[PDB]
């Protein structure tokens, strides 16, 4: 289990 | 085509475990492996996979839901509409994404800011305030799917109960997309190189508890609705059923969804099974119209 | 972070014309620019794009197909099935195809067939057939439009003409996808970086120049039926009128993604719009079906 | 204006 990771820029899912 | 090496006649040589070399800003060798690499390029496709499922869904649904949805001006199907454009808008705006220069492997491997162009950080912005709308639509038939749903009950003190607490939600979850959003904005447009996902997986969760919440109100409701229509009557393939199979359907699947998308592997690409389930849960509601429809015509 | 080059600090230097060096079976150096390669994971990520939206259109497409075609045990209900289940299982095996060990830039790059496991040719091979199988099915389908159309014509002499053509060019694209795809597979089996495309562009050809054919004939017809109901009476708003869309619509839309597609640059991945063409040539039908019913029933 | 290209393994579009 793991939190959500955004890339440096990534745009919201 | 000079001369084959002697590696392509070896049957036991693997390419994984060979390194690419390449210049970075942090070093000058900076080895890099094939695996990584294909890790890299498999989760940027799977992302454009997921999303590619959405867009079409969305506009295939959106197309049909006019062809044959006879009630229209309703605010329901105005805000169904408004959804599944933010849905296609919102896709298609990361459908650029995967496709320029934050998603390539060139930043992924290179962390250059030069590379970036302030036009990135624009589709950046408007993708998030895409998904905030997005977010706001669906709260919005949401609150007007349990307002309406809880109009003629009797028990009107429970109803109201939970049409307000509904709305909290709703607020809540906007409220914090909204945040989320502009604390990644003044970063993104700061640094290029830097990110806020703190607020994100809150108001992810928001956005789980809330459509929960609503399966659970339109499962219990139903249920004692058909009940009463069990002691009473009988309750095994009326267009009730029809509803009872979308709530329990919307109950089951976005949940299943939103653990599998928080349990398995990270950075496989897998982590945007979050939309998924909020497609199905946006979907749940058009389908269960056109459903009714096509049993209450007969 | 041991400390950051001068060129994180230089706004000039651009990481595209920067080459990556890695191992291949040709040579040792075999330098590469970060530009070819991400021009490779784009035309991947292109083509998982499109295949999403196929795959998402296609399964919504057979659930709402369900939902409201009360006409069951129809021929032309089944192909569609048959149809929109193949267009997924296809859709399921390239999703594999994108995330195997052929679509990744290590045999893209390294072509080296040690890489490769015996799976994914069978893999490769299954695709083949359900792709001969898909376009069977497309076929019967459009054999039994104009089989079924033209029962009834006064002027049965040209009606069975026609059909007799359409039946002759859905034979020779058959046959011609399975000779494709044998030639293909031997080649494939015996050695796994060889390719027989030559057939290939000749199948698709024929199956555009079929699809554009039935437009033809479901437009001419309906025109000239809705000019004597002009005449006498009057066509401007009727089913009569969707039907007329919808063959317009098969008319215009997948003859210009053809052309789209065989025009555009190559290698970027954009040559897989022609499955976005059979998926409209494909999807006319159902949503025809679905208007059908919906301005019918009023 | 150009021919379709299959890949070395590419299955059928
Ligand atoms: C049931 C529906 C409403 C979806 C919610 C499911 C929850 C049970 C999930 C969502 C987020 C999950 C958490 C996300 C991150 C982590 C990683 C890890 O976190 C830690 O405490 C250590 C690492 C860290 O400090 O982040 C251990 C599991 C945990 C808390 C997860 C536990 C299970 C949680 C609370
Ligand atoms: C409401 C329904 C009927 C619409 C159905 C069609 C749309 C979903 C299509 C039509 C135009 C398409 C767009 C046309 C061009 C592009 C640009 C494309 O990116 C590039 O060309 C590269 C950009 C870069 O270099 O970064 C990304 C997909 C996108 C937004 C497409 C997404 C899908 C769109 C919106
Ligand atoms: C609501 C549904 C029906 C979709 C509607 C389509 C729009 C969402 C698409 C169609 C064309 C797209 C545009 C096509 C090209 C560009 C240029 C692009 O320029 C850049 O900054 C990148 C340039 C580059 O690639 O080098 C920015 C996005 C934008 C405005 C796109 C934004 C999204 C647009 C308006
Ligand atoms: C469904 C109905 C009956 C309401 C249930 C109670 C809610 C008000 C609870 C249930 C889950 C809770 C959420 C579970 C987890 C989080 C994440 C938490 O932030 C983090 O853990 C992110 C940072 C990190 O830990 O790495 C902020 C509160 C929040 C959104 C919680 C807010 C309150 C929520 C929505
Ligand atoms: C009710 C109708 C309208 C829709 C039914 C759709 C379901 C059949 C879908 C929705 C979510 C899907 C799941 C979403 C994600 C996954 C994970 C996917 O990948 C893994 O489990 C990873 C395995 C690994 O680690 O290698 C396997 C299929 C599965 C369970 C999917 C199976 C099919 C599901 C249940
Ligand atoms: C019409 C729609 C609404 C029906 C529902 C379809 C989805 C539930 C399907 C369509 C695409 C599927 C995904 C396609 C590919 C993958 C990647 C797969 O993992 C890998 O391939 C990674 C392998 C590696 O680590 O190299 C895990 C399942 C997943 C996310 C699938 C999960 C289920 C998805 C989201
Ligand atoms: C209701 C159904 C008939 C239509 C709507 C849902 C389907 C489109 C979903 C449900 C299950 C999904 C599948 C579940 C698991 C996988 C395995 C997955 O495998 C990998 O990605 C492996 C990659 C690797 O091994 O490297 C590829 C997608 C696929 C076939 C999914 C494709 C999309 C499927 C068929
Ligand atoms: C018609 C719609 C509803 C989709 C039906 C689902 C099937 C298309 C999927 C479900 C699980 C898939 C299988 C899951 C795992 C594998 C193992 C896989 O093994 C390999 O050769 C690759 C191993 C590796 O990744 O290293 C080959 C494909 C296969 C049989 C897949 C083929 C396609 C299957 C049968
Ligand atoms: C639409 C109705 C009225 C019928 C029209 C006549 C057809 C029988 C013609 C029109 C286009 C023709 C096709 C145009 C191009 C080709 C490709 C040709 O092969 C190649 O050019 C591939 C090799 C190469 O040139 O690189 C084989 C014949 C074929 C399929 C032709 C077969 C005969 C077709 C289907
Ligand atoms: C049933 C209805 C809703 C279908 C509507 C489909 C159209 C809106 C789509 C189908 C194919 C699309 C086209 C497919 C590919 C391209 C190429 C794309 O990129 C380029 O032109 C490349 C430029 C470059 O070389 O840099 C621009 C959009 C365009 C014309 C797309 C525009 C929108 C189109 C016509
Ligand atoms: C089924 C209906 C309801 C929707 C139909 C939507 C399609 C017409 C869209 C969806 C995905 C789109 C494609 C997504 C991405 C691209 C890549 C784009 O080129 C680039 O991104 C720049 C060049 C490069 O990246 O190499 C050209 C348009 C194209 C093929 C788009 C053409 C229009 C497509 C096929
Ligand atoms: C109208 C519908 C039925 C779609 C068919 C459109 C045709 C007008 C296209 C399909 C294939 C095209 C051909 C595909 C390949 C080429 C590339 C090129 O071929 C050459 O003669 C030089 C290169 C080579 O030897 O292949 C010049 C255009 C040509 C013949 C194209 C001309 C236009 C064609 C016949
Ligand atoms: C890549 O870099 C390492 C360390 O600098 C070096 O040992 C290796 O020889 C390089 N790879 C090739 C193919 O030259
Ligand atoms: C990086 O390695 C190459 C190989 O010798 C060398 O020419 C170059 O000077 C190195 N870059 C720096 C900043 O030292
Ligand atoms: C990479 O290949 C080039 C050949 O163009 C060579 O000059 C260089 O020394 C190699 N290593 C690096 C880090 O560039
Ligand atoms: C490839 O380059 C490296 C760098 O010196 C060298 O060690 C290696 O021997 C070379 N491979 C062959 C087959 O010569």
């Amino acid at each position: 289990w793991h939190w959500l990771q955004l890339k440096p820029g990534q745009p919201m899912y | 085509a000079p001369s084959l090496s002697n590696l392509f006649y070896d049957p036991t040589y693997n390419p994984g475990q060979s390194t690419i070399n390449y210049t970075s800003i942090y070093g000058n060798g900076s080895t890099i492996t094939f695996d990584e690499l294909q890790g890299l390029v498999n989760s940027t496709v799977t992302q454009a996979i997921m999303f590619g499922v959405r867009c079409g869904a969305a506009a295939l649904t959106l197309i049909v839901m006019w062809m044959t949805s006879r009630s229209r001006k309703t605010p329901i199907f105005i805000i169904n509409q408004v959804s599944l454009f933010l849905i296609i808008l919102h896709s298609a705006l990361y459908f650029k994404y995967l496709l320029s220069n934050y998603s390539s492997v060139t930043y992924a491997l290179t962390g250059f800011p030069q590379f970036i162009s302030r036009g990135d950080v624009h589709v950046y912005g408007a993708t998030n305030i895409i998904q905030v709308l997005l977010v706001a639509s669906i709260e919005t038939s949401l609150v007007f799917q349990i307002k309406v749903i809880f109009t003629g009950d009797n028990f009107k003190r429970i109803g109201l109960m939970l049409t307000s607490i509904s709305f909290t939600l709703g607020i809540a979850t906007v409220t914090m997309y909204f945040v989320s959003a502009v604390k990644g904005m003044i970063v993104t447009y700061n640094d290029v190189s830097a990110t806020q996902d703190k607020y994100f997986n809150a108001s992810t969760i928001l956005l789980a508890s809330s459509i929960n919440f609503m399966s659970f109100v339109l499962v219990v409701k139903l249920i004692l609705a058909i009940r009463s229509r069990r002691f009473l009557g009988l309750k095994q393939f009326d267009s009730f059923h029809i509803l009872l199979i979308m709530s329990c359907q919307s109950l089951l699947v976005p949940s299943i969804i939103f653990i599998l998308a928080y349990s398995l592997k990270p950075n496989q690409g897998t982590d945007v099974l979050t939309t998924v389930a909020t497609l199905l849960a946006v979907l749940s509601l058009p389908l269960s119209s056109m459903w009714a429809t096509a049993a209450n015509n007969a």
